[PDB]
């Protein structure tokens, strides 16, 4: 007897999600699930705060999965500010609230698609010992996350037993202004083939300009950058080198097909779980005015449950921070034509490349043994 | 931890050291039975010596 | 042009002295005035905070912490808020380090020093009283893991550690453990850095255990000499204070003439965009804002009721003073002020434990060895 | 001209130019820095002046 709202802001496939959310199978359990579609226009967070209100004070609303379109990242902060004043559980699977956010509040229930940026570093690192290349380097600037790439990148590089070689790790910042004597004096000792990028959409294109004035990025400097760098694969800035190597999330082969039926899964069998072993179901007055005496109940065995569920033979078990932890990662590449064609698939810690050898894009000449 | 008794070079080395400095002591003996190595577990946050 | 001044607290007297303050700014050019006062819930706290930021279009808003004595989750909803439009806000009675990190407010600037640097006092102390061996022994949490950093930094920094580093679970009921373990080491020096709730515990099983006789120096916070932890507190606790710290009158007359100033500097240039009065209609993020932000960090004060304040690149107030506090059987008496970098003392004496008046040496060498 | 003296690795240099063109090249070799500490350039008798 939960109650479970889909909402939905921008241009998307309304009326066939629609149709395709009364297809779930949960007839081998007692959920009894409310199921309200509910659309609008991600116009402001208050309309939002306001359409949240309205629909958990409706009905007996013991949860809400969110899907937005639009690119606000802010929406995520808000998404949180509001589980964590009440304890409702709430799940962004795509759009909006895409953006991971590491920092969250103790109180707080929230959980997202996602991938850490720990789990990033360590694919683009498979990815470098698949390929055999051992001498990287490590630049990036003033940013909230980059400190923590560094230290993963150094405890995954020190506890392995493959011959790593890491050399002239810089520090460089490009906020001062009329800096670009210091950004040119610091990115003249690079030596290794292998960059590692970690700045921000303007902060890369500016590097990216002053290391095409310097010139290392034309034949055989191949850099490497998260996935915060591309955050949109249809536009191109022009300003990206060719032969950059980038990883993402697979929204390509899925956008929102079955993303909404898994989250309602997951959250109906976690909710059956807690019910059957707790002998206990929440579902209190949900109501928005005059919440502070309803601090009675508390959801901490409630996230116990919530991160512990294997449904249709796949891993969908979070972590305390608040990502998937089992992600389907895809490996894309820009090539001659400004584009981002996907090749590499990563899925299940498995490695699933497409070519045999990386295409090198004379002085590069083959040789025939016995 | 059964009390024993020790005997040997390093014994009479180390008396005679504590002789010439003048303090005490309260000798035991190893608890795994190794020199030391580092020890390299996954173990994310977990890295010493054994 | 008309431009008002934001400002939310919970009084009406300091309201009228808000008012006053604006005044007197604005007669140092049209600036008005907008204050809003506190809810009991957050929501609609947030609420109201987006409908006076419609009603008004204010650049900057304050904030100051109201006569609750939790000040942890008050300014977060408006943190939040700000940091949604990327617009700057100003904090004033709230010292929490969780606000010092700028990953989750990308822009807060608070007027009042955090407990980070609050240890840097307690380095300098020790520094001037040559106690190079010393016991840190704080909880395990937010701000004790922050605090614990800054300190072992700037221990590092002299190439020099800590002697011992003892954690407990905050709320806990019994700690003989870990005084047991730290009563057979050769420094004399314990430092604590908790609530005031854990202070009483930790001085009753101290003081249970005879570990506050003569040749024992304790260093705490401020948090652990106010409540009810001063029935239970060794004489010789060496403690700080704020000057400022209850009176919110002294800090807005401050902040009111710092956002004068900063609205001064601002008129004078370039592709200015006031923010949206379409709280509700906007969806996009301000032009203005995020340089307003920097351009006020960067923005130096002429003068002030509590001394020149500045800011670094953390949103937080650099060169404060502190009450050096003492507790003389059973009276709490000053002994001197940390006057930035220098601490002067007073004329009167200070009493250790124990009764004598001499410089401990902090360092027992004990001669026992394993 | 900054593309071109990146690559200078010698302590020992000889330059041969103009007295405009030798203060040029000084002060683009300044801006980079490798005129301080190790760095002695050797000059012939037209550079004075």
């Amino acid at each position: 007897s939960i109650g479970i709202a889909v909402i939905l802001v921008g241009t998307s496939d309304e009326v066939a999600i629609k149709d395709a959310h009364e297809k779930d199978d949960f007839h081998h359990l007692s959920v009894v699930p409310r199921v309200e579609l509910v659309a609008m226009n991600e116009t402001d967070p208050k309309s939002i705060i306001t359409r949240i209100c309205d629909l958990m004070s409706d009905r007996k609303i013991q949860g809400v999965v969110f899907a937005d379109d639009t690119d606000q990242e802010a929406i995520a902060q808000i998404l949180d500010f509001i589980s964590a004043q009440t304890l409702t559980p709430i799940l962004g699977i795509h759009g909006g609230s895409s953006m991971i956010m590491a920092d969250k509040d103790e109180s707080s229930m929230f959980f997202q698609f996602g991938p850490s940026i720990e789990q990033q570093a360590s694919v683009m690192l498979n990815i470098m010992e698949e390929y055999d290349w051992y001498i990287f380097s490590i630049v990036t600037t003033y940013f909230p996350g980059y400190q923590d790439f560094v230290n993963k990148i150094r405890s995954t590089i020190e506890n392995s037993f493959v011959g790593w070689e890491l050399e002239e790790v810089l520090l460089l910042d490009m906020s001062l202004d009329d800096g670009d004597s210091k950004i040119q004096n610091q990115l003249k000792k690079l030596q290794s083939p292998i960059i590692l990028l970690y700045c921000t959409k303007e902060e890369a294109t500016y590097i990216f300009e002053v290391a095409n004035s310097v010139g290392l990025t034309g034949y055989g400097y191949t850099w490497i950058v998260p996935s915060l760098v591309a955050g949109d694969t249809d536009t191109v800035p022009s300003e990206f080198p060719t032969g950059l190597i980038s990883v993402s999330y697979d929204e390509w082969d899925y956008g929102l097909p079955a993303r909404v039926r898994d989250g309602i899964a997951i959250i109906t069998t976690a909710a059956s779980d807690m019910l059957s072993e707790h002998s206990f179901i929440p579902e209190p007055k949900s109501s928005c005015y005059n919440t502070h005496e309803k601090r009675i109940y508390q959801s901490n065995m409630l996230n116990r449950y919530l991160i512990n569920v294997t449904f249709e033979g796949r891993n969908l078990s979070f972590s305390e921070d608040g990502y998937q932890m089992h992600p389907k990662l895809v490996i894309i590449l820009l090539n001659k034509e400004r584009k981002w064609e996907r090749v590499g698939k990563w899925k299940d810690k498995s490695l699933q490349m497409k070519y045999y050898v990386w295409p090198r894009m004379d002085d590069h000449l083959s040789i025939v043994t016995l | 931890t059964v009390p024993q008794c020790c005997y040997g070079f390093c014994i009479d080395l180390l008396i005679k050291l504590a002789r010439t400095m003048q303090f005490t002591y309260e000798v035991h003996l190893v608890a795994d039975g190794k020199f030391g190595t580092q020890e390299r577990v996954q173990n994310s946050n977990k890295k010493e010596w054994n | 042009k008309i431009v008002n001044i934001g400002a939310v607290l919970s009084t009406r007297k300091h309201e009228q002295m808000f008012r006053e303050a604006v005044n007197q700014a604005n007669k140092r050019i049209q600036l008005q005035a907008t204050s809003v006062t506190h809810k009991p819930n957050a929501i609609q706290m947030a609420l109201s905070v987006c409908e006076d930021l419609i009603s008004s279009q204010v650049y900057a808003i304050l904030v100051s912490h109201p006569p609750t004595p939790n000040d942890h989750f008050t300014p977060t909803p408006v943190s939040y808020t700000a940091g949604f439009y990327r617009i700057p806000v100003l904090g004033l009675t709230t010292r929490m380090s969780i606000y010092s990190d700028k990953s989750i407010h990308l822009s807060f600037l608070r007027t009042v020093p955090p407990y980070s640097h609050q240890s840097s006092v307690w380095f300098e102390m020790m520094r001037v009283y040559n106690w190079n061996h010393i016991i840190l022994l704080v909880s395990d949490d937010h701000e004790g893991r922050a605090a614990q950093k800054r300190l072992e930094t700037l221990l590092e920094e002299r190439e020099s550690k800590a002697e011992k580093v003892l954690q407990f679970d905050p709320g806990t009921k019994n700690v003989t453990a870990l005084l047991m373990e730290a009563r057979e080491l050769e420094a004399r020096v314990i430092i604590l850095s908790a609530s005031e709730d854990d202070a009483a515990t930790v001085y009753r099983a101290a003081a249970m255990l005879d570990m506050t006789g003569s040749g024992y120096v304790w260093l705490v916070g401020e948090r652990e000499i106010s409540g009810n932890a001063l029935r239970y507190a060794p004489d010789g606790i060496i403690g700080l204070q704020l000057i400022n710290g209850k009176n919110e009158s002294a800090h807005i007359s401050d902040a009111v003439g710092v956002v004068a100033q900063a609205v001064h500097e601002l008129l004078e240039k370039e592709n200015i965009t006031d923010p949206p009065r379409g709280c509700v209609g906007n969806t996009n993020i301000w032009k203005t804002g995020p340089l307003f932000k920097r351009v006020l960090m960067s923005s130096k004060y002429a003068d002030g009721v509590t001394g020149r304040v500045e800011f670094n690149e953390d949103g937080d107030r650099k060169f404060a003073q502190y009450s050096i506090m003492n507790l003389q059987n059973r009276k709490l008496v000053q002994v001197g002020i940390y006057n930035g970098t220098h601490v002067i003392p007073n004329d009167r004496k200070i009493i250790w434990p124990g009764g004598e008046t001499e410089k401990p040496r902090g360092y027992q060498m004990s001669t026992r060895l394993k």
